[PDB]
């Protein structure tokens, strides 16, 4: 029941959304290849 | 593909006119400081 | 005021979004329609007969590729340095079958990319700023029109211009590997030490910067939080950036002088830049990398190998086999 | 200070010339000692009993020929230590034998650890943040993969990169010719962040210089600077809305714009490194089974990627019988792929 | 096995507070890490024996 | 500013000078020598232009053996005479 | 073409799980007190 | 914080958080059993790597 | 028996010590001779 | 890979560890004289001002 | 379905291009 | 003002500077080999 | 202390460096390594 | 047994999309202030 | 100015668990016709 | 594969009744 005091929020800024969705992305567009095969 | 060539043509034209005339229509005084 | 002059003002307006300008009213669509034919090329062309033999090379994804195999392929052999725009083509069937969409897209890209670098010295100009990032860019284009045209005008054919596409790429580097010895080439040797070293510089300056970054911050947020955008304050302590990296190696291999250091980085990669440009523009006219095959002969003569003659026997691998239907006499000449 | 222990450490960490250091200790010998060994190869030391090549300026090599070459095929991976059961002490007999080519590489990895330790002891006395030790993680990853764990996974240190530079040329090929290495997508994440890191370099310098401040009256700006001065020498919000107007989009954030030039070569010379492990296996992207099905049933199918293993091929044939000269390969005129006339 | 350690997860994460992961001094938050080497090492040390 | 004398002294120093006008090119004849006395050859166990093949002999002196690699060269290096 | 018929989900993961992992990073940062 | 009876018989073994012996205190033996453990470490790469060959040890599959 | 090998291997590592020991001695000689002001 | 990766996280983590005071950032007040040649004759040394 | 899969990645990429020039987070000055 | 002639920074030099100009004349003099 | 002024000493200095170099050129194309 | 090549991607993405869904729009209640 | 129309949205842990419930349930009761 | 699924999706479920019964949201008397 009692609060612990280690909890902190987390954040993802938008520049930071987009960065990652274009890692992410362009790695997909890279491995896909591979992964059809 | 004549149609094609000659609107093409006009097409190009046209831009290549805007850029010419463009940059004839007092580009130097076009700056943040001296003109 | 007239239309023209709303026009003028408009155009090159500081205020637009995405800065239009004189060279970008050529730039926007010439790189359009390269970007537009380049997308439908690339997922839907049929087979392109590059080495004008009849012999369909596959680029797109409907025809069987990948995206690491896929390529827009370059214009058949037979048209060689000829102009072939679509009108030139009895049908867009015929277009398709010699490599049309290459041309199209070649020189709409290098008009449109050669438009790009004005347009950098015209916003600069239209901001006040001092006019060379322009200059910078100059060594990434030099390149692209040393493989898409100057290369091509060289050996009189736009089949061999770089294809667009990954593996095409590829195929463009090992052919050049057979015929001019690229590796033994200083000019390129001297654009590895410019995109090495600009690596390696990239590296180091972030990691200098980063390592000296002032306290601004607590150990929960992430450091860039300790830079707002437009402060005048430096964020970063040159003194203690210049006083670790003059350690690390000595005091006078460090700049102090952040002005220096920006131009030093500017200058290694753009020049290495346009000495591999360079080297790729002058083996189009076959001067090639160093020949030192059979260079070391023993007292009675026979040859002695070295390791350039095991590159050699690679580069005659390549040779033999590059274009299997297409040399009918001995030697390859272009 | 105290004991000797710490008037060890006040003598080592002076602030002179050179810096020395604890680091120093393991650096100094093994950095100096991995650039002799290849000076001395270089300039003195032949490959013939090895390679059948020659490989100094003594035999007739010119800069770009001359290498320290890997021991024979026979030698496997053999520390091939001066004293050990191969040279028995003959120093002559040992560098015929190939070993100074892992006395380079063996003081050469020990001289790079050194060397980073070197980046972590300065940071820590300066009281910077290591991150340029960690960047230097790079090109350990790099020697380590291509130059240890390679050979390692391969038969022997014979077919580990030669010290030279048309040595590392013809490495190039064979990973070209044999392991189909442009295909592999780890290698391309290393073009990446290697042709991205130079375009960063490039990008990041002359937008500096192009956005400066004037802060002195002369044409040559570099004097208009000063190492203590409090502000920003060039103006991020200038260069911020030129970016957004040119390429769309523009960083804000210096702090983010430095750690991102760390980050992007960096990474990809890790990525590279991962690749170059499973080619130790030779665990390959050499192939596409999709590919090759439709090319073996239907010989109107051609790609550039079918173009590209015909390449390979050749380079196989026709380098292996020199390049591996202990496999004693005969390839009779016959057998050697050709196209027509070449 | 994993059954038995997802549910034991969920009792320590509910139950964090703890008196034995407070120093007695400070009640802060302390682990004694070189004891806690030499009480693993030695369990370790047993296991690979009797292994 | 770490104390040693700065570089640009001591090359201009005439003192510099009169220790290596004479230090510099004796260590540059001892490199000479080295090799025009062909010691180089043997120290390091280079072969001369004479000395890659017999006169007669077909191919290369490839170690094959890793523990008798060093027998092997030397009867490889008898084999020449 | 004769592809490997996991390819297709081996992709489809690949992208949605860490873009919805991000997303959902993204929304409820947007969410916290202005 | 909360109290069990594990908790309980378990708090001395977490008690010393800080507790140091005076100076360099155990450190020598400690290096020499480094030094020791270096040697040991070179002895059984030596040996799979055929560099150190002794009798009896057959490094191979095969005996 | 001591094989030929292992004799080396003793070589090496006495050699090893020596290169060690010479250099410590003399970086702690020279740091005793030459010590910082405080 | 893992254990080359592992490498990685190993030289970041002593790094956070031997460096935990400087993890937000260096001094805002670091004396240029720390880093400054010759002001210390021990590089960091405060004490052994010259 | 791969021809498909490739040209879905590279239309998304498109997309997040438009997103992250039009719809950025907006540079604020200080 | 009066200074040492003897530091690391002198050994560090000659370490490098001593075989280099050893090294320069055994080049040079290779430059007269014929086979 | 100077006497020797800095300019003469870059001057000879980069003169002995051509100097090698070249010689260095010529033997590529004259002896071993000249193909020849 | 040959089953439809398209039914592990079908219920994957039947699962993931909508579950997705939700879990967005939960967390990103949780974050806002309380 | 912003638009005044905007509006926070919620979906809490009951309507969460519900919500995963549904969609699993479903999944569970469709897959063995898509795999048909 | 489709056993995996069919286990996978009743795993899921499991796991949802163990977070709904003992992670759910309390019942509170406003009081
Ligand atoms: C991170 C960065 C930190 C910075 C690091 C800096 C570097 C420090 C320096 C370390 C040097 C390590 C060298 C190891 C040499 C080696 O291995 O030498 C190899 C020997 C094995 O010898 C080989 O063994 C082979 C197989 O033989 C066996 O099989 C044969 C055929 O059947 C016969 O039966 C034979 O008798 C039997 O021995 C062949 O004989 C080879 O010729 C012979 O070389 O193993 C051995 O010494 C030891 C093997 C066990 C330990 C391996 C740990 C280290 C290497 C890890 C990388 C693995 C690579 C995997 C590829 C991915
Ligand atoms: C810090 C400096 C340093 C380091 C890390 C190395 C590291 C190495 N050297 Mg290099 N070397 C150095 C300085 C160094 N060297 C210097 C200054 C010289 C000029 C003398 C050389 C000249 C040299 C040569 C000529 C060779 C090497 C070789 C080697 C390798 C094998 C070394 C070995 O097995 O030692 C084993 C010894 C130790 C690890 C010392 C251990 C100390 C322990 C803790 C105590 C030992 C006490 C012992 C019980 C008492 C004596 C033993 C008794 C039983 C008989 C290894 C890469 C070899 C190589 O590169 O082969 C390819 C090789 O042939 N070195
Ligand atoms: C667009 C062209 C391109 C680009 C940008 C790259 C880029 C890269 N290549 Mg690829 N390559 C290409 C085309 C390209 N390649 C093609 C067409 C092929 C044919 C298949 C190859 C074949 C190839 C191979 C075979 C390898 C690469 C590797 C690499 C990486 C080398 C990283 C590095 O700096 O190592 C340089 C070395 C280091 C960073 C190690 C540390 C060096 C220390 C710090 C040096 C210290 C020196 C000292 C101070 C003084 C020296 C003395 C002096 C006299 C010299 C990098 C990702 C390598 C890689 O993947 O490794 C994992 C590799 O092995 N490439
Ligand atoms: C690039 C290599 C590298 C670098 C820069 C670092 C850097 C660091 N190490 Mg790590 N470490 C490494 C590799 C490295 N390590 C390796 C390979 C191991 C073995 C698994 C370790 C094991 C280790 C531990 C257990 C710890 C560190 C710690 C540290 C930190 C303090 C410095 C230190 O302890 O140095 C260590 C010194 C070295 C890496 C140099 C060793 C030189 C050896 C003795 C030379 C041997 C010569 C050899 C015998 C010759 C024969 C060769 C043979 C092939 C024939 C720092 C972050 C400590 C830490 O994080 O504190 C918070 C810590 O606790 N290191
Ligand atoms: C066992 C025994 C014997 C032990 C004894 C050990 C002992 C005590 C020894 C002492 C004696 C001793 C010292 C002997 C010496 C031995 C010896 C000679 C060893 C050889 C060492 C060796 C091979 C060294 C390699 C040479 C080397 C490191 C060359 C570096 C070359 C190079 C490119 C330098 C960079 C110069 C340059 C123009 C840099 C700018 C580029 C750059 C970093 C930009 C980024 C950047 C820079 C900044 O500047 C600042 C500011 C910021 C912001 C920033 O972004
Ligand atoms: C004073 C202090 C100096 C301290 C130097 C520190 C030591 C490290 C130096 C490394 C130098 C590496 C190059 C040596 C080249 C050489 O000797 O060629 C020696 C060769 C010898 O010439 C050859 O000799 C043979 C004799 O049998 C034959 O005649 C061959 O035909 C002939 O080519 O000369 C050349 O190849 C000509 C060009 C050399 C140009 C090299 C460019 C180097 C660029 C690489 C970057 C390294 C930077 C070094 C910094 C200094
Ligand atoms: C010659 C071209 C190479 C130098 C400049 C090109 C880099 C451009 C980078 C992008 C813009 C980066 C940028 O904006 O730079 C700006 C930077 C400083 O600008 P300033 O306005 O202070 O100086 C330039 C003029 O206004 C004159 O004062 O420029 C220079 O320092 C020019 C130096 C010329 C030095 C003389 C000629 C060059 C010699 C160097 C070449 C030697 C290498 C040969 C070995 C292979
Ligand atoms: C001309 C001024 C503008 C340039 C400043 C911008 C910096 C550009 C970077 C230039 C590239 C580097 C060349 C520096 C050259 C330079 O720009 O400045 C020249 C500099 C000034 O000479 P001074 O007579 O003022 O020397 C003062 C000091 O000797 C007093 O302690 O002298 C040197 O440092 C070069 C001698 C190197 C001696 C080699 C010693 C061997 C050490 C080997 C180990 C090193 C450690 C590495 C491994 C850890
Ligand atoms: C190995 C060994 C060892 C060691 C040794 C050593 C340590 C050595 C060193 C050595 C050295 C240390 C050498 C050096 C050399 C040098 C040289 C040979 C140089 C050259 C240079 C040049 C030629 C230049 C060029 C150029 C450039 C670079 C740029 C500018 C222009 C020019 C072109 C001028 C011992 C005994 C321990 C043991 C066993 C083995
Ligand atoms: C199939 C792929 C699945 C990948 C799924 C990824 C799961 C991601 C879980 C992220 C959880 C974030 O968790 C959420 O953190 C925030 C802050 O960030 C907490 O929010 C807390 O702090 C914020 C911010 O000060 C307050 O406004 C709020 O009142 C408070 O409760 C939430 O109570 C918690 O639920
Ligand atoms: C195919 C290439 C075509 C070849 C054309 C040959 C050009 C040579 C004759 C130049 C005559 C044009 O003359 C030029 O025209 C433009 C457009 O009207 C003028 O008009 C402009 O004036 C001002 C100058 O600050 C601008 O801000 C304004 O937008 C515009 O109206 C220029 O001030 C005038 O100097
Ligand atoms: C493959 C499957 C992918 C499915 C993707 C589903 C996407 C669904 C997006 C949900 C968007 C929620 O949109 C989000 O609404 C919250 C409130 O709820 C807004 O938040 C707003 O209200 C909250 C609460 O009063 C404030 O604390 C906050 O400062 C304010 O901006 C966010 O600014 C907005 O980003
Ligand atoms: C090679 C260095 C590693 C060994 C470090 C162990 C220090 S050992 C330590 O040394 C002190 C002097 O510094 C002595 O006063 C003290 O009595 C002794 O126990
Ligand atoms: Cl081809
Ligand atoms: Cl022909
Ligand atoms: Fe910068
Ligand atoms: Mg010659």
């Amino acid at each position: 029941m009692e609060p612990n005091p280690n909890r902190q929020p987390v954040e993802l800024n938008r520049t930071s959304l987009y960065l990652g969705l274009l890692l992410i992305l362009v790695l997909a567009l890279l491995f896909s290849s591979y992964f059809f095969n | 593909m004549e149609t094609l060539k000659i609107t093409v043509y006009i097409v190009v034209t046209f831009f290549v006119l805007l850029f010419v005339f463009g940059f004839l229509s007092g580009d130097p005084a076009r700056n943040p400081k001296r003109k | 005021a007239n239309l023209w002059e709303r026009f003028c003002n408009w155009v090159t307006s500081t205020d637009n979004r995405l800065y239009v300008g004189w060279f970008g009213v050529i730039m926007i669509p010439t790189l359009l329609a390269a970007t537009i034919c380049f997308v439908i090329a690339f997922i839907a062309a049929p087979p392109v007969d590059i080495d004008g033999i009849r012999e369909p090379v596959s680029g797109s994804l409907l025809y069987g590729n990948n995206i690491i195999t896929g390529a827009v392929v370059p214009s058949s052999n037979a048209i060689g340095l000829h102009f072939y725009p679509i009108w030139e083509a009895a049908s867009l069937d015929e277009w398709l079958y010699n490599g049309g969409p290459y041309q199209l897209i070649i020189f709409h890209f290098l008009l449109g990319a050669s438009c790009y670098m004005g347009r950098q010295w015209e916003l600069s100009y239209r901001l006040g700023m001092r006019p060379w990032i322009c200059v910078a860019y100059s060594a990434p284009l030099a390149s692209a029109f040393a493989v898409f045209l100057i290369y091509p005008i060289g050996q009189g054919s736009f089949s061999d211009g770089m294809p667009l596409g990954i593996s095409g790429t590829f195929n463009f580097m090992i052919v050049f590997q057979a015929e001019h010895n690229i590796l033994m080439h200083p000019f390129h040797q001297l654009g590895v030490a410019g995109v090495f070293g600009g690596a390696l510089f990239c590296a180091m300056h972030g990691s200098l910067v980063t390592s000296s970054l002032i306290r601004e911050t607590t150990e929960t947020e992430s450091a860039n939080y300790g830079y707002k955008f437009g402060q005048e304050e430096e964020t970063y302590n040159i003194v203690a950036a210049h006083g670790y990296f003059g350690r690390l190696i000595f005091q006078y291999a460090s700049f102090n002088n952040s002005r220096s250091l920006h131009f030093f980085l500017a200058a290694w990669p753009v020049v290495g830049v346009w000495f591999a440009a360079l080297g790729i523009s002058t083996m189009a006219f076959n001067l090639n990398g160093f020949n030192f095959n059979h260079s070391v002969i023993d007292a009675k003569g026979n040859v002695i190998n070295t390791w350039a003659d095991i590159i050699n026997r690679a580069n005659l691998g390549m040779e033999v086999m590059h274009e299997r239907n297409a040399h009918n006499f001995p030697l390859d000449l272009a | 200070e105290r004991g000797w222990f710490d008037i060890l450490d006040d003598w080592l960490k002076r602030d002179r010339f050179v810096f020395v250091g604890w680091s120093g200790i393991l650096l100094f010998p093994c950095a100096y000692l991995a650039l002799g060994g290849w000076l001395t190869g270089t300039t003195f030391v032949t490959s013939w009993y090895t390679h059948g090549l020659a490989s100094s300026y003594l035999e007739g090599c010119n800069f770009l020929t001359v290498a320290v070459s890997t021991p024979a095929n026979s030698m496997g991976h053999s520390l091939l230590l001066l004293w050990g059961p191969e040279a028995q002490g003959d120093f002559t007999r040992w560098c015929q034998l190939g070993g100074l080519w892992t006395f380079i590489a063996l003081h050469g990895a020990f001289g790079l650890i050194g060397f980073m330790l070197r980046q972590f002891e300065i940071a820590r006395l300066v009281g910077v943040r290591p991150y340029n030790a960690i960047a230097f993680s790079a090109p350990i990853a790099v020697f380590v993969s291509v130059f240890l764990i390679y050979p390692l996974g391969q038969s022997s240190w014979f077919f580990a990169p030669s010290f030279g530079v048309a040595a590392i040329f013809r490495f190039l090929l064979f990973f070209q010719g044999f392991h189909n290495w442009t295909l592999n997508p780890f290698h391309m994440m290393g073009v990446a962040g290697v042709l991205g890191g130079a375009l960063l370099c490039a990008i990041h310098g002359a937008t500096v210089e192009n956005t400066l401040f004037q802060d002195g009256e002369g044409a040559s700006t570099f004097r208009a600077f000063n190492p203590t001065q409090a502000e920003e020498t060039y103006s991020m919000v200038t260069a911020n809305r030129f970016w957004s107007q040119i390429f769309g989009i523009a960083f804000s954030n210096k702090r983010w714009l430095h750690f991102f030039m760390l980050f992007v070569p960096v990474t990809g010379l890790w990525m590279s490194a991962i690749g170059v492990v499973g080619l130790a296996l030779n665990l390959r992207s050499y192939d596409f089974i999709s590919q090759e099905i439709r090319a073996a049933e239907d010989p109107e199918f051609e790609t550039f990627y079918t173009k590209n293993l015909l390449l390979n091929e050749g380079i196989r044939a026709w380098m292996a019988p020199q390049d591996q000269p202990h496999e004693n390969f005969v390839f009779p005129e016959e057998v050697l792929p050709r196209g027509n006339a070449l | 096995l994993s059954g038995l350690l997802f549910l034991a997860a969920c009792w320590h994460w509910v139950y964090w507070d703890l008196e034995l992961f407070r120093d007695p001094r400070t009640g802060e938050p302390a682990l004694d890490l070189p004891k806690m080497f030499g009480i693993h090492l030695f369990l370790a040390g047993l296991l690979c024996f009797g292994f | 500013t770490t104390g040693e004398r700065p570089f640009s002294d001591i090359i201009t120093s005439v003192r510099y000078w009169v220790i290596h006008s004479i230090t510099i090119p004796a260590l540059f004849i001892a490199g000479w020598l080295f090799v025009s006395t062909g010691l180089a050859y043997d120290v390091f166990g280079t072969p001369r232009p004479d000395s890659y093949y017999a006169q007669e002999q077909r191919s290369i002196p490839l170690v094959t053996d890793r523990f008798e690699a060093k027998q092997q060269v030397e009867t490889f290096l008898e084999q020449l005479k | 073409m004769e592809v490997n018929q996991l390819g297709l989900i081996a992709t489809a993961l690949f992208v949605l799980v860490p873009s919805v992992f991000l997303i959902i990073l993204y929304v409820q940062t947007e969410s916290q007190q202005k | 914080a909360r109290r069990t009876w594990l908790g309980d018989i378990l708090r001395p073994l977490n008690s010393e958080y800080g507790k140091v012996a005076p100076g360099w205190g155990t450190t020598p033996l400690m290096a020499v059993f480094m030094g020791l453990f270096l040697v040991f470490l070179l002895i059984i790469l030596e040996i799979y790597n055929s560099t150190l060959i002794l009798d009896g040890v057959n490094v191979s599959w095969k005996a | 028996t001591i094989t030929p090998s292992l004799k080396g291997f003793f070589i090496g590592l006495l050699s090893g010590a020596v290169v060690l020991g010479l250099t410590f001695a003399v970086l702690i000689a020279i740091s005793q001779i030459d010590k910082v002001q405080r | 890979v893992f254990a080359l990766l592992f490498f990685f996280g190993h030289i970041w983590h002593g790094a956070r560890t031997l460096f935990r005071d400087v993890f937000s950032g260096i001094d805002p007040e670091l004396s240029p004289e720390q880093v400054e040649w010759g002001f210390y004759q021990k590089v960091g040394d405060v004490t052994t001002r010259k | 379905m791969e021809t498909i899969t490739y040209v879905f990645i590279f239309a998304c990429i498109i997309a997040l291009f438009f997103f992250a020039i039009f719809f950025r987070e907006p540079p604020r000055i200080t | 003002v009066s200074y040492p002639i003897f530091t690391v920074r002198w050994v560090a030099v000659h370490t490098l500077a001593v075989p280099t100009i050893f090294f320069l004349g055994a080049i040079a003099a290779m430059q007269f080999i014929q086979r | 202390g100077g006497r020797i002024p800095l300019w003469i000493v870059a001057t000879v200095a980069g003169m002995g460096v051509i100097v090698i170099v070249g010689l260095f050129f010529y033997g590529a194309y004259a002896g071993l390594g000249s193909s020849l």
